[PDB]
């Protein structure tokens, strides 16, 4: 049993899996399940959203194929933005600090993608002032992730009742998920909240950048959480608590769950199964737990986290 | 800081 | 519609997606879809194929949770094992030369697999010893991806059964595949015959190593082909025809596919997408061609495919 | 001769 044929590779993005946890989490704790958002066919959840902005703009007529679209991005946004432009016919362009890796312009490239090298000392400061250079002197499209109400609306339209069907008839306790631009947590949390008035939802960000948590941003390692401000994707009200991570202990939650579990997937998802043992740890017994894996630990096999 | 997002 | 949550990342190996090809191939040519076996949970087609030959040792009695296996393996088979393995309870021993990047390395062992370095200068008849030694002298179990019937019987039973179904009330006129193993082209050849008793099947293999056409054993570029040798686990009556692919062509039709479809897949994919295209040429316009693309191109970010 | 399977 497998999908029909479809014209377009983007046509497959979604319905991504769910897995339970058997080994790392104690039997005394709460069920802990996992969605592979890996899964799409782009390797991450940005899939998602980089469909849903690029549908938007097109639908209201703002690009047609052959246009450029630019975006200040130094993760999975761009691999997703790359991975939807090539598909749909765009031309992309995307600004990041020339201290980004080969293998990472490399990626990009593959797709068609033109890169535009920022100076490393301004970080992504310098990435968003590029951008949007280029597109008032362009006008090209800017997807803007941290402000585009299509990022959320697409985890509201997707995501959450993709959860909703494959949790049919059991109760999720609590939600939680890592906060990047804050959409993965305010589409899903709003789509369960509704359906579980009872259910916790749970933010997840770095200890070393505990923006959410009313601290000062700082360096972390958590790549995909912690940008440092609040996002106007993100909303603040959809969350119940917020579990802090340090850096060590979402590398180590990584590693164990890729040798005991058999699932390979970035650092922030060890964040996020870290937060969600917790969390299950303490509901206890007969509870259920809900997170999300935003990507595969192959994305990341020169950063510290499998070297 | 740096993110990557 | 998301699959219903799993117990075990195994229970999603298979059911993969299929892909009309609508900007390589001409207007005036066959239909050309290509089957993406990256959606594979481990990445790659040898998800099926390590999967089936551990479940059937198990059904045998040969192993049980907490053994041994060692496999003499380069390529996507110890990716495959080393998920496997990682996600059922086995323990997972490795044996290629010392020549394999760091990267590979990092990605076997985040598994939590063993890696044994052969001798560069021996290349896999070195990587093929010391396996056979540590079998002999430890006990492990050796799945031997080349004559284990486990390897084209799960594509008998699952990849050609879901194509099956892929194009019910659809005439395949010609299935592609290159041939690695031969499992993937012998036991979807064998489940297409059956049902398209016109078909063509049309093993792939490289031009500069063309053992099955007849010729001597030589060095090629087309990572996951070409073994050099006639494997056991290879029908060499089921395939019709073979086309020769050489080492450029694979790459350059693997980076159009990326960009003019937004399809990021391997160089054997590559390989595949042209013997396709050429034999679509051929059928014409109405026609249907069927191929399989086994890994995708972020595998491949160190080579000089997308370097 | 070197493969990669």
């Amino acid at each position: 049993m497998a999908q029909k044929p479809v014209d377009n590779i983007t046509q497959i993005i979604g319905g991504t899996p769910v897995v339970k946890l058997r080994n790392v989490v104690d039997d005394n704790a709460a069920d802990v399940y996992v969605k592979l958002e890996y899964q799409n066919p782009g390797g991450s959840v940005k899939d998602r959203i980089a469909l849903a902005m690029i549908e938007k703009a097109e639908r209201e007529g703002k690009i047609k194929p052959g246009d450029t679209i630019v975006e200040p991005t130094s993760g999975n946004t761009g691999i997703g933005l790359a991975f939807v432009c090539a598909a749909k016919g765009y031309k992309a362009v995307f600004t990041m600090p020339e201290t980004m890796s080969q293998e990472r312009r490399n990626l990009l490239k593959a797709y068609g993608a033109e890169l535009v090298l920022t100076p490393g000392s301004e970080a992504m400061k310098g990435a968003i002032k590029k951008a949007k250079e280029l597109k008032e002197e362009h006008g090209y499209f800017e997807p803007q992730q941290f402000e585009n109400p299509a990022n959320p609306e697409v985890h509201e339209l997707t995501t959450g009742p993709e959860l909703l069907q494959q949790f049919e008839g059991k109760t999720i306790d609590a939600f939680l998920a890592g906060v990047g631009t804050g959409g993965t947590l305010s589409g899903v949390g709003k789509v369960l909240k509704k359906e579980y008035p009872n259910i916790e939802i749970v933010a997840i960000e770095p200890e070393a950048s505990p923006v959410l948590s009313g601290g000062e941003p700082g360096p972390h390692k958590l790549q995909g959480l912690g940008a440092g401000f609040i996002p106007g994707t993100l909303n603040t009200e959809i969350y119940d608590s917020i579990i802090k991570v340090g850096n060590d202990t979402a590398m180590e939650m990584s590693r164990r769950v890729a040798k005991e579990e058999g699932i390979l997937a970035g650092i922030s998802s060890g964040a996020a199964i870290y937060a969600a043992i917790q969390k299950a740890k303490e509901l206890g017994k007969g509870k259920t737990v809900v997170t999300v894996l935003p990507s595969n630990g192959e994305r990341y096999l020169s950063t510290p986290l499998y070297s | 800081y740096m993110a990557y997002i």
